[PDB]
C-alpha cells in the first residue's frame, strides 16, 4: 500500500518533464539575476548573507534561492 | 472497477487454474467467481440464479476442450462488471460487439486481428457459448 | 445491580444538560484564569481558585452518578 | 545532533518540517567539509517535505472527491440547489412589481433615483474616494494632511448617512434589511459612529473600522461575467456556515487543551537566567499564541529546545520533545484537511451550482423559448455520482534545432560569469563568447523579421539591450555620469536568453500556457484575496 | 367577434395585489409599447352570469373598431370558469411553473395578504391542475423583458393574421 | 514571532517598545491567519485542484466511449 502510492506517484512524475524544467529553469533565471544583482555583496557573519548565504557562485545562489523557496 | 481489482484475476487464474490460454472447460468459471471479492462478480456469498443472470449476461466462444481463453474472460468480467456495450443477447450483442470493436481500433490500431479477435471474441448466435450451457 | 424504577433516567432531561454545559464553561473559564508561578509561587488568585476544584469535582461526580445508576 | 537513533529521528523529522534545516546543514558542512551534505539535506527535503505534501493534497483530494456523492451529501446539496433555482427565479418574478400629501408625493421620486443606475455609480465612485483617503495615512504625514483627513472622515461618514438613509427613510425601513450588502452597510456605518464616538472619548488607538466600506468594490463584479462563480462561492459560503463556525470551534477546543497541556508542563519552568522568552507558558494568553505558533508551524524549533531545557537539557530532559511533534504534525496536518474541506466543499458546490444556472437560461429557455470543457474533477465526479525570396531557405531542420542549442550554450555561459572579479580571465572569455552569442541571435533575429515584417518581442529586448551594451561600452565608456552601472545593468538582460527556449519547444511552451491559465483561473480570487489584504 | 378579446390570467384571485400588479404591470406594458392601437376596459361585472348581459354588447362594438381591446376582467380566475360564453377570447395563462416561489411572493407584499395566504394557495394549486390546451398562451418565464417579447411576437402574429 | 513580539510590545507614537504590553495586538494577528495563511490560500489549492484540464485531449472528444477507467 506504500509501494502502490509510490510507483503511482512517481509515474506521473515520470509523465510530467517539462512541469519541472518550468521550475528548474526558474531557479536558473532568479539564481542568474542574483548572481549579477548581490553577487558582490561584502560577505558580514553579523548579516545572512555568510559564507554559507551568499549570491557570490552559481551554486551558492542556488542553494539561497532554495533556501528561501522552502521558506528560512 | 479500475486496475487495483483487476490483478487479482491473475492470481486467482494461475493458482486455481494453471490454464495457459485455455484448460477450463467452464468448471474453473465458477471455480473462480464463486470466491473472489466481489467488484468482478460473483463472490462467495452468491452462488445463486443470481450467479445465474449474471452469467447470462456474459456469452462468448468456445475453444478445443470446450475451453476459452484468458484474455476473453478477462473482457467478460470487465464488461459485466463495468457495462461497457452489452446487450441481453442475440445479435444485438454482436452489433454492439461490432460497435466496441470499432472502438478498440480507434483507441488501438497497433492491436493485430489475432489478438484483437481475441479481444473481440465475437460469439456469434449460432455458435454456442460457455455462457449458455448451464443456463439452459 | 440492575435496580429497575430507575427515575434518574428522566432527569438525564432538557435542563440538566443545560446545567452542566455551564459547569464545563465555568470551569474552563477557571483554568483560562490560572497563573503557573516558576518554583511553588502561588498569585493570590490561583490560591482563590483552588479553592472551586472541589465544586466542579462534585458536580462531576454527580454525573457520573447519575448517568451510572440510570 | 544525529547521536541516538532517537537523536537523528528527531533531528530529521525537524529538518523535514523545514524549521532551522539550514543551520543543521551548516553545521555538517562546517563539520565535516561542504562537498557531499548537500546530498542529504536537499533530497530530504525534497522527498520528506515536498513530496509528502503532494501525497497528501492527493490523497485529501481523492477523499474529498468521493465525500462529495455520498448520498447524505448529494442530498444536502440537491436542497441548495433547489433553493437556488427558487430565489433565482423569484427575483425575476419582483421585478414584475413595476408598479407606475408626502406620503406618495415625493417618495415615489427617492425610491426612483436611489435605484437607479447612476446612483449605484456615484456612491461606488465616492466609497472608492473614502477608501484611496484612508490609504495615504503615513507617519509623519503632513500636518495639512491629518486635518484635511479629520474633515474627511467627518465627510464621508455624514454623506453615506445621508445616502443610508434615504434608502430607510426614503423607502422604508421594514424592507431595508433585504439587501446583504445592505445589511453590511448599516452595519459599517453604525461602526464608524462607534469609532468616531471612542475616537473622542479616546484618543490614541483608533483601528478605524471605515475602510470596511473598500468591500462594496467587490459590487463591480456585478457588471462582469464573474459575478456568478463569486456569488455562488458567498452562497455556498452562507449556507455552510453552520458547520464552519462548529468547525472552527473545534480547532479553537484542540488549540485550549493543548495550551492548558502545556501550561501544565511548562508553565512558569521558562524563567531562565537570560529571561523569560516571549513565547512563554506561563499565562493563558500566552500559552494560546504559541501553541499558535507551533501549530502554524514556524518556529516550533525554538520553542521545543526551551521546552526540553526546562525539564533538564539534553538530559532527562527530552521527553518533552513529544508535545512539540504531537502538535506540529497534528496540526500541519488536521489544519489543511479542515482548511480544505471546507474550501474545496464550499467550491465544487459554487462550480456545480454554476453549472446549473448556463445548463439553463443558456439551455432550457433558449430552447423553450423558440463534457465541453470539463474538467478532470468535474469528470471524475460525474462519473462516481453515476458510479526575402533567399532567406524563406531559413528553414534547414537544422535553423530551428541549431539556435537551441545556442541558446543552451549561451545559458550555461551566464552561470559561470565570475560576480567580484570584474576583469579576471573567465569573465574576459565569457565576454568574447558574448560577442559571439548576440552576433548568431541578430543574425538570426534579422532573417526572421525580413520572412515575417513587422514572444518575438523577448527576442528583440534581448538583442537590442545586448547591441546597445556593447555600443556604449565600446564606444567611449566615461565622459557620462556613473554608466559603469549602465552597462552592467543592460547586461542583466542577458538573462532572458533562457526564456528564449519556450517558444521554440513546442511542448514547454505548452506547459507554461497551462500555468498562464491557471493563473487567468485564479485572478477572479487573487483580487479577492488583494482586497482584504488591502483592508 | 371581429378580433379575439383579450383575458389574461393564472397567478391567482384579481383584486389580491399580487395578480393585481402582475396584470396591471403587462397591460401598462400593452398600453406603452402599442399606444395607439390598443384600448384597455375594465370590468366589474360577472360574465359569468351572461345590467350584466349590457355590457357584452359594449364588448362586441370595441372589437369591431378594428383596434385591439383587452379586458381587465374582476371576475374570472379559471378555465372552466368561461366555458359557456360566446366571447372566445385569447387566453394568457400567467404561470407560476412552482409553489414555494408564489408563497414567497405572497408573504412578501407586506403583511395584510399573509391573512389570505391559505385560500390563495387553493386557487394557485387548482390552477396548476387546470388544462393547458384551455390556454392559449402561457407565461411562467421569469422575467419582464421576456415574457413581454413573448406577449408582442404572439399578438404581432395576430394584427398580422387579419 | 517576531513581528507579532514587536506588535505587542507597543506603546505610543513616537515611543519605545514595553515588554508585553497592548497583548490584545495578538488578535489582529489570529484573525489574519484564519484569513489568509489558512481560507485564501486554500481558496486557491482548490481553485487550481477543481478546474485542472486534461493536458492533451484532441482525439476525437476524448475517447468518447472508453475513458478513463474504461480505457485504462
Ligand atoms: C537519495 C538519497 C541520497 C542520500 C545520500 C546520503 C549521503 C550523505 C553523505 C554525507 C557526507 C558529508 C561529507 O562531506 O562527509 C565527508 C566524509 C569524510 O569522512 P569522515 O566523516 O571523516 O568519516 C570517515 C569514515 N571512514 O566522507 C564521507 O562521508 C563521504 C560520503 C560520500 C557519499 C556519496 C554519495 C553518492 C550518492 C549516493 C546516492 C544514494
Ligand atoms: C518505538 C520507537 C521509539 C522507541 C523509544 C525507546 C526508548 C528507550 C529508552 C532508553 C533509555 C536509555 C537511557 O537511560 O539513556 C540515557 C541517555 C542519557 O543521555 P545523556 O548522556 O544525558 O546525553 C546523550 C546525548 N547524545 O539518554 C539518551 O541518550 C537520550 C534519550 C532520549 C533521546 C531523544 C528522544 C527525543 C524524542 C524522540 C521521539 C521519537
Ligand atoms: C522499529 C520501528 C520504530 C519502525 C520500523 C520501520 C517501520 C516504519 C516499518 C517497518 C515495517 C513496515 C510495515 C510492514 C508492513 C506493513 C503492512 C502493509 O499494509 C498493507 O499494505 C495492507 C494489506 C493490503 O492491502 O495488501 C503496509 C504498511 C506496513 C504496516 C509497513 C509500514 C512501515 C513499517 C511499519
Ligand atoms: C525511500 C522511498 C521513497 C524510495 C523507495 C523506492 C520506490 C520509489 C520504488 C523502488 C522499487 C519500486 C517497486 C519496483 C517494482 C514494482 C512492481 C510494479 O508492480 C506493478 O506494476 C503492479 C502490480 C502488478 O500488476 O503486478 C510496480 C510496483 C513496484 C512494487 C515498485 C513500487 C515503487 C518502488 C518500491
Ligand atoms: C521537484 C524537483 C524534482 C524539480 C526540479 C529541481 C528544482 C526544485 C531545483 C530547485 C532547487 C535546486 C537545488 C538547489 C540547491 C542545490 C545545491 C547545489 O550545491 C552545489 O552545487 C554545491 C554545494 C553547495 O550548495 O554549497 C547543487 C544544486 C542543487 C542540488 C539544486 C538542484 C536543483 C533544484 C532541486
Ligand atoms: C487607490 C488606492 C486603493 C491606492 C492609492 C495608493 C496610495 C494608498 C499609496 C500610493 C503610493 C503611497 C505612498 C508612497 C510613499 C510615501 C512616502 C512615505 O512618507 C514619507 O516620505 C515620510 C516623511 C513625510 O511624510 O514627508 C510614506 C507615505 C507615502 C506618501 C505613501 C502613502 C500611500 C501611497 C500614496
Ligand atoms: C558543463 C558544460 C559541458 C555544459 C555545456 C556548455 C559548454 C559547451 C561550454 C559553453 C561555454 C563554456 C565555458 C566558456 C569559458 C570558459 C573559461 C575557460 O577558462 C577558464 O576558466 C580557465 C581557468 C583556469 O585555468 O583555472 C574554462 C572553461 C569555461 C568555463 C567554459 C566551460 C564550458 C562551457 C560552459
Ligand atoms: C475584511 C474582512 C476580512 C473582515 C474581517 C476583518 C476585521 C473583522 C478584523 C481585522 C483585524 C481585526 C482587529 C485587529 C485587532 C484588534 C485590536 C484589539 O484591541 C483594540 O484595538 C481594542 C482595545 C484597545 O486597544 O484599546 C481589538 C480587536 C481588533 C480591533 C480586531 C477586530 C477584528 C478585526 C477588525
Ligand atoms: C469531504 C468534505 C469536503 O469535508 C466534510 C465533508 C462534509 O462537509 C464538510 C465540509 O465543511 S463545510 N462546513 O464547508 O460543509 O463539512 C463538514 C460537516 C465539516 O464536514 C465537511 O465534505
Ligand atoms: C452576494 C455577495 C456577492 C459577493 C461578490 C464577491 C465575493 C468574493 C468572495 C468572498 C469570499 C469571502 C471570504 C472571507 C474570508 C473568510
Ligand atoms: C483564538 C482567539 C484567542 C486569542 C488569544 C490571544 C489574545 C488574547 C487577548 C486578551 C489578552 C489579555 C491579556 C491579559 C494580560 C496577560
Ligand atoms: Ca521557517
Amino acid at each position: 500500500t506504500i509501494r502502490i502510492l509510490l510507483w503511482t506517484f512517481v509515474q506521473s512524475f515520470k509523465a510530467l518533464p517539462y512541469v519541472c524544467l518550468l521550475i528548474a529553469m526558474l531557479f536558473f533565471i532568479y539564481a542568474i539575476i542574483g548572481m549579477q544583482v548581490f553577487g558582490n555583496i561584502k560577505l558580514d557573519e553579523e548579516s545572512h548573507i555568510n559564507r554559507h548565504n551568499n549570491f557570490r557562485s552559481f551554486f551558492g545562489s542556488l542553494m539561497l534561492l532554495f533556501r528561501s523557496a522552502t521558506g528560512e | 472497477l479500475g486496475p487495483h481489482h483487476l490483478d487479482e484475476f491473475v492470481r486467482v487464474w494461475a493458482e486455481y487454474d494453471r490454464a495457459a490460454c485455455g484448460r477450463i472447460h467452464y468448471t474453473e468459471m465458477y471455480e473462480m467467481l464463486t470466491l473472489m471479492s466481489p467488484p468482478l462478480g460473483l463472490g462467495k456469498r452468491c452462488p445463486s440464479k443470481v450467479a445465474y443472470k449474471r452469467l447470462v449476461l456474459m456469452n462468448m466462444p468456445v475453444a478445443e476442450d470446450m475451453t476459452v481463453h484468458f484474455t476473453s474472460t478477462l473482457m467478460a468480467l470487465i464488461r459485466t462488471a463495468l457495462d461497457i456495450k452489452i446487450a441481453k443477447g442475440g445479435a444485438d450483442r454482436q452489433q454492439l460487439d461490432s460497435e466496441l470493436q470499432k472502438e478498440t481500433l480507434a483507441i488501438w490500431p497497433h492491436l493485430s486481428q489475432k489478438m484483437l479477435d481475441l479481444l473481440v471474441p465475437m460469439p456469434k448466435a449460432s455458435d454456442l457459448t460457455v455462457g449458455k450451457i448451464y443456463a439452459a | 445491580n440492575i435496580v429497575r424504577k430507575y427515575a434518574k433516567k428522566l432527569i438525564d432531561w432538557p435542563p440538566f444538560e443545560y446545567m452542566i454545559l455551564a459547569t464545563i464553561i465555568a470551569n474552563c473559564i477557571v483554568l483560562a484564569l490560572e497563573q503557573h508561578l516558576p518554583e511553588d509561587d502561588k498569585t493570590p488568585m490561583s490560591r482563590r481558585l483552588e479553592k472551586t476544584e472541589p465544586y466542579f469535582i462534585g458536580i462531576f461526580c454527580f454525573e457520573a452518578g447519575i448517568k451510572i445508576v440510570a | 545532533q544525529f547521536d541516538n537513533i532517537l537523536f537523528a529521528v528527531l533531528t530529521v523529522f525537524q529538518c523535514i518540517t523545514m524549521e532551522g534545516w539550514t543551520t543543521v546543514l551548516y553545521n555538517t558542512n562546517d563539520a565535516l567539509g561542504a562537498t557531499w551534505n548537500w546530498l542529504y539535506f536537499i533530497p530530504l527535503i525534497i522527498i520528506g517535505s515536498f513530496f509528502v505534501l503532494n501525497l497528501v493534497l492527493g490523497v485529501l483530494s481523492g477523499e474529498f472527491a468521493k465525500e462529495r456523492e455520498r448520498v447524505e451529501n448529494r442530498r444536502a446539496f440537491m436542497k441548495l440547489r433547489r433553493q437556488q433555482q427558487i430565489e433565482r427565479e423569484l427575483n425575476g418574478y419582483r421585478a414584475w412589481i413595476d408598479k407606475a400629501h408626502k406620503e406618495r408625493l415625493l417618495r415615489i421620486s427617492i425610491r426612483h433615483m436611489v435605484k437607479s443606475q447612476v446612483f449605484y455609480w456615484i456612491v461606488l465612485s465616492l466609497v472608492a474616494l473614502n477608501t484611496a483617503c484612508v490609504a495615504i495615512v503615513h507617519h509623519n504625514q503632513p500636518q495639512w494632511l491629518t486635518h484635511l483627513l479629520y474633515y474627511a472622515e467627518f465627510l464621508f461618514l455624514g454623506l453615506f448617512l445621508l445616502e443610508m438613509s434615504l434608502k430607510m427613510y426614503g423607502m422604508g425601513p421594514r424592507l431595508y434589511f433585504h439587501s446583504s450588502f445592505n445589511c453590511f452597510d448599516f452595519g459599517v456605518t453604525v461602526g464608524s459612529i462607534f469609532e468616531v464616538v471612542w475616537a473622542i472619548f479616546r484618543p490614541g488607538t483608533s483601528f478605524g473600522i471605515s475602510v470596511l466600506r473598500a468591500l462594496r468594490l467587490l459590487r463591480i463584479f456585478k457588471i462582469t461575467k464573474y459575478w456568478a462563480s463569486l456569488r455562488n462561492l458567498v452562497v455556498s459560503l452562507m449556507s455552510s456556515m453552520k458547520s464552519i463556525i462548529s468547525l472552527l470551534f473545534l480547532l479553537f477546543l484542540f488549540i485550549v487543551v493543548f495550551a492548558l497541556l502545556g501550561m501544565q508542563l511548562f508553565g512558569g519552568r521558562f524563567n531562565f537566567n537570560d529571561g523569560t522568552p516571549s513565547a512563554n507558558f506561563d499565562t493563558f494568553p500566552a500559552a494560546i499564541m504559541t501553541v499558535f505558533q507551533i501549530l502554524t508551524g514556524e518556529d516550533w524549533n525554538e520553542v521545543m529546545y526551551n521546552g526540553i531545557r526546562s525539564q533538564g537539557g539534553v538530559s532527562s530532559g527530552m521527553w518533552s520533545a513529544i508535545y512539540f511533534i504531537v502538535l506540529t504534525l497534528f496540526g500541519n496536518y488536521t489544519l489543511l484537511n479542515v482548511f480544505l474541506a471546507i474550501a474545496v466543499d464550499n467550491l465544487a458546490n459554487a462550480q456545480e451550482l454554476t453549472k446549473d444556472e448556463q445548463e439553463e437560461e443558456e439551455a432550457f429557455n433558449q430552447k423553450h423559448a423558440l463534457r465541453h470543457h470539463m474538467s478532470v474533477w468535474e469528470q471524475r465526479t460525474s462519473q462516481l455520482r453515476k458510479h526575402r525570396a533567399c532567406h524563406y531557405i531559413v528553414n534547414l531542420r537544422y535553423f530551428e534545432m541549431c539556435i537551441l542549442l545556442v541558446i543552451a550554450a549561451s545559458s550555461i555561459a551566464l552561470a559561470a560569469e565570475d560576480p567580484v572579479l570584474t576583469n579576471s580571465e573567465r569573465n574576459k572569455v565569457l565576454r568574447y563568447f558574448d560577442y559571439v552569442f548576440t552576433g548568431v541571435f541578430t543574425f538570426e533575429m534579422v532573417i526572421k523579421m525580413i520572412d515575417q515584417g513587422l514572444w518575438n518581442i523577448l527576442d528583440f529586448v534581448v538583442v537590442v539591450g545586448a547591441l546597445v551594451a556593447f555600443a556604449l561600452a565600446n564606444a567611449l565608456g566615461t565622459n557620462k555620469g556613473r554608466d559603469i552601472k549602465t552597462i552592467k545593468s543592460l547586461r542583466v538582460l542577458r538573462v532572458l536568453r533562457p526564456l528564449k527556449t519556450i517558444k521554440r519547444l513546442p511542448k514547454l511552451k505548452a506547459v507554461f500556457d497551462c500555468v498562464v491559465t491557471s493563473l487567468k483561473n485564479v485572478f477572479n480570487i487573487l483580487i479577492v484575496y488583494k482586497l482584504f489584504m488591502f483592508i | 367577434p371581429s378580433m379575439r378579446p383579450i383575458i389574461l390570467v393564472g397567478p391567482s384571485l384579481k383584486g389580491y395585489e399580487v395578480t393585481d400588479m402582475m396584470q396591471k404591470a403587462l397591460f401598462d406594458f400593452l398600453k406603452h409599447r402599442f399606444d395607439g392601437r390598443i384600448s384597455i376596459t375594465r370590468v366589474t361585472a360577472d360574465i359569468s352570469l351572461a345590467e350584466v348581459q349590457s355590457e357584452i354588447e359594449r364588448i362586441f362594438e370595441l372589437a369591431r373598431t378594428l383596434q385591439l381591446v383587452a379586458l381587465d376582467a374582476d371576475t374570472i380566475n379559471h378555465p372552466a370558469q368561461l366555458s359557456k360564453t360566446s366571447l372566445a377570447p385569447i387566453i394568457v395563462y400567467i404561470k407560476i411553473t412552482s409553489p414555494k416561489v408564489l408563497q414567497r411572493l405572497i408573504k412578501s407584499r407586506g403583511k395584510s395578504q399573509s391573512k389570505h395566504l391559505n385560500v390563495q394557495i387553493a386557487a394557485s394549486e387548482k390552477l396548476a391542475q387546470c388544462p393547458p390546451e384551455m390556454f392559449d398562451i402561457i407565461l411562467d418565464e421569469n422575467q419582464l423583458e421576456d415574457a413581454c417579447e413573448h406577449l408582442a411576437e404572439y399578438l404581432e402574429a395576430y394584427w398580422k393574421a387579419t | 514571532p517576531q513581528v507579532l513580539q514587536h506588535s505587542v510590545d507597543v506603546t505610543e507614537e513616537d515611543r519605545g517598545p514595553s515588554r508585553s504590553n497592548r497583548m490584545e495586538m495578538s488578535i489582529f494577528y489570529v484573525v489574519y491567519f484564519v484569513v489568509f495563511p489558512f481560507f485564501f490560500v486554500n481558496i486557491f489549492v482548490a481553485l487550481i485542484i477543481i478546474t485542472f484540464q486534461e493536458q492533451g485531449d484532441k482525439m476525437m472528444e476524448e475517447c468518447s466511449l472508453e475513458k478513463n477507467e474504461r480505457a485504462c
